[PDB]
């Protein structure tokens, strides 16, 4: 049998609002599920932060029209969608507050270290950096006129890493998560280096965990309970998505 | 903190209802929204536009299931149900659970969620009698509960593999399956040099 | 029926048969397309599951009524839905049986000869039969009317006991496929052709519908050409080269004829090019 089909593939060939709300929607449920504070979306917050300003400017000038079909259905659509994309990025935003609130002295701790592979501005809005840095002084304050002041000067430290405990909390890198494994997010899978076929046929990436010294072929389009520190690679290059 | 405690690490049942309200489903729209060749529009940001200002009445089309659940609660629409809410679909599907005790079926990831929302805002749209329908959708939770009770015995150090389960399924078992592995992780690592 | 100033009549008596009329009253300029012309349409096979009906409607006529674009259609007591093509210039017309719903049933129950599950038409937008499906004992549906289901329109092309021997959720022969993809695009090319000359658009997308649709007529003839290299027989892929439209789809029969190796295509087509250019 002759297999037409690239010949009719070729013959067939001849950033966006819906896109980057599925964008937000991904990044909003792995903020959730990670026990790391992710890398802000710095160019798609604020392109929604202005498809919002814009979007309710023009639901209150076709307000003004309805003073003079005239059919309210798509009015009512318009703001219904406003208060559901505002809760996306509420919701978003107050969880990544949440984590900055845990996070302090670690955060401070890649700040201070001049030498660290992350610079704090990359991970961190603007809206960030602001409450991180002056949250850190209104507790520091508080805890240290409270009680350190009494303290004997090298206890007097809130982040002293060489005690009998730590103080600096870490995130929990090895925290279990579930995710679901995409595959590549081009649909052409044979772009990809790490992924290799199986038996079976079906494709997956192997991802070793080194503590127990195995390796595990996660499928895709298959749902896993793995160790976030052995995900965050194939996470970050989006070939795997938190449930 | 500025996030609740019963948020800090998991989904509540409202947030994987406004997750799976996000999707497409199919209806039959009972407005003309279509302007003839021989007025109000859309203009949605977070959603195709181009699917509602080209509604004619009784032609299906497809739009966002939070936009069908909107107009259905005016007479202004009738919300097809998916193929696999049919009697037929669903009794194929509750065989193959029977049959492979080791699997859950292949049911979309929203088939609970959906169920729900479709049999109480939708109750009058189903070409099935909706009785048979709740009766399977219970016939089908009961099996993979079971299925369920049978994979937690195997809580490990390293991982599971837990391939058709619903999202609304997943986000109960959460808060147990993660944080027991989490403990067995916890005195795993702690016995290593 | 009517449908705005068309109205379209059927005719019946033992001593005239079965025949149709098809008129355009109109606020000025009347007229009558066809008067009394036979109607190629079956009357039923004359236990009370039928009966019951029959004698409510003894000509088994289930619907009438003109397409979303104004060709007539009947869906009668053989189940078969037909749509009158090219009515406007009477000297060309002709029936064209554009829905076998009974096969089409059969084929998405998986093959069970059926008899639980019955069609009820209500209107033919272009390309789908909007109808209830009715289900149990009784042909016709009950006061809580369910949703129109849509059904798509097929030409009957589909041999049952083909079907039957290679699926023994059918599968159907890729051969069969396009054959009918071909036919049921050329069908449809021909009413939107005729309406968009004769009656004007009424929703802008008409013209681009019409440019997808050939689209899809020329994909259907490339996939009946790759079986007939596969055959090797290239007198009948020279046939379905020449029918084909774009003359950058004809690129894709000289790609396929040296994919198959068959030079004496390539030369062939190659003075097609030049023919059509003139």
């Amino acid at each position: 049998d002759i297999n037409i089909d690239d010949i009719l593939a070729e013959l067939d060939k001849e950033v966006s609002p819906q896109q980057d709300f599925s964008d937000l929607m991904k990044s909003w449920k792995n903020e959730r599920c990670s026990p790391e504070l992710l890398p802000y979306p710095h160019q798609l917050m604020k392109r929604l932060l202005n498809r919002i300003s814009m979007q309710s400017q023009l639901i209150e000038n076709i307000s003004m029209g309805f003073l003079d079909n005239e059919s309210k259905l798509p009015l009512l659509c318009m703001e219904t969608e406003l208060e559901r994309l505002k809760f996306v990025i509420r919701s978003y935003i107050r969880c990544r507050l949440s984590k900055i609130d845990k996070f302090s002295l670690y955060l401070r701790q890649l700040n201070e270290d001049e030498n660290s592979l992350i610079s704090l501005t990359d991970l961190l809005s603007k809206d960030e950096i602001k409450y991180h840095d002056t949250h850190s002084l209104i507790w520091l304050k508080l805890v240290n006129d409270s009680i350190l002041k009494y303290m004997p000067e090298e206890l007097q430290a809130i982040n002293d890493t060489e005690g009998s405990v730590n103080m600096i909390d870490e995130p929990d890198w090895n925290k279990f998560v579930f995710i679901h494994v995409n595959g590549p997010p081009d649909g052409k899978w044979n772009e990809d280096p790490l992924l290799q076929e199986n038996e079976f046929g079906k494709p997956c990436y192997t991802v070793t965990i080194p503590d127990l010294k195995e390796e595990v072929e996660l499928t895709i389009g298959s749902i896993y309970v793995m160790r976030y520190e052995v995900i965050r690679d194939l996470l970050r290059d989006d070939k795997v998505a938190l449930i | 903190m500025s996030l609740p405690a019963h948020l800090q690490q998991t989904f509540s049942p409202e947030e994987i209802q406004f997750i799976v309200e996000n999707e497409p489903i199919k209806i039959f729209p009972r407005i003309t929204t279509r302007q003839k060749i021989r007025h109000t529009r859309w203009q949605l940001i977070t959603t195709d536009d181009k699917a509602l200002n080209n509604m004619v009445a009784m032609r299906s089309t497809e739009v966002v299931l939070w936009i069908a659940l909107l107009l259905k609660q005016q007479s202004k629409c009738s919300i097809v149900a998916p193929q696999w809410l049919t009697t037929k679909e669903l009794d194929r599907k509750i065989q193959y659970e029977k049959t492979h005790p080791d699997r859950f079926s292949e049911l979309p990831w929203n088939w609970l969620v959906l169920a729900r929302i479709l049999f109480n805002k939708a109750k009058d749209d189903f070409h099935d009698p909706i009785h048979e329908l709740r009766g399977k959708i219970q016939d089908l939770r009961e099996i993979r509960q079971i299925k369920v009770l049978k994979g937690l015995k195997y809580l490990n150090e390293s991982h599971l593999q837990l391939d058709n389960l619903s999202l609304l399924e997943i986000n109960e078992l959460r808060p147990f399956i993660t944080e027991i592995m989490d403990k067995l992780r916890e005195i795993h690592t702690a016995s290593l040099t | 029926t009517a449908q705005n100033y068309r109205v379209f009549s059927v005719h019946y008596s033992q001593f005239h048969g079965l025949s149709y009329s098809l008129s355009e009253l109109g606020t000025s300029s009347k007229r009558y397309y066809k008067r009394e012309c036979p109607l190629p349409m079956s009357l039923p096979n004359i236990k009370d599951a039928n009966l019951d009906y029959y004698n409510f409607n003894p000509m088994g006529i289930k619907s009438l009524f003109f397409s979303s674009y104004g060709d007539p259609c009947i869906f009668g007591s053989d189940n078969t839905l037909l749509l009158l093509s090219k009515w406007r210039s009477p000297e060309e017309s002709k029936w064209l049986p554009i829905l076998d719903s009974n096969m089409e049933i059969w084929k998405m129950s998986g093959g069970k000869e059926t008899t639980d599950i019955h069609v009820w038409p209500l209107a033919l937008a272009y390309d789908t039969l909007n109808c209830i499906l009715v289900k149990g004992k009784h042909i016709w549906p009950e006061f809580p009317l369910p949703l129109p289901s849509e059904m798509e329109i097929r030409m009957p092309v589909f041999v049952k006991s083909k079907l039957l021997e290679e699926n023994k959720e059918i599968q159907i022969p890729v051969s069969m496929a396009a054959e009918e993809e071909y036919l049921r695009s050329k069908v449809l090319s021909e009413l939107l052709t005729d309406t968009l000359e004769n009656d004007g658009e009424m929703y802008g997308n008409e013209n681009e519908v019409l440019a997808a649709l050939n689209g899809a007529y020329d994909k259907a003839l490339l996939r009946l050409f790759a079986s007939a290299c596969s055959d090797q027989n290239v007198e009948k892929a020279l046939s379905l080269a020449h029918e084909l439209k774009q003359d950058r789809a004809l690129t894709a029969a000289v790609k396929i004829s040296e994919r198959a190796e068959l030079p004496s295509l390539v030369k062939k087509i190659n003075n097609i090019r030049e023919a059509r250019y003139e």
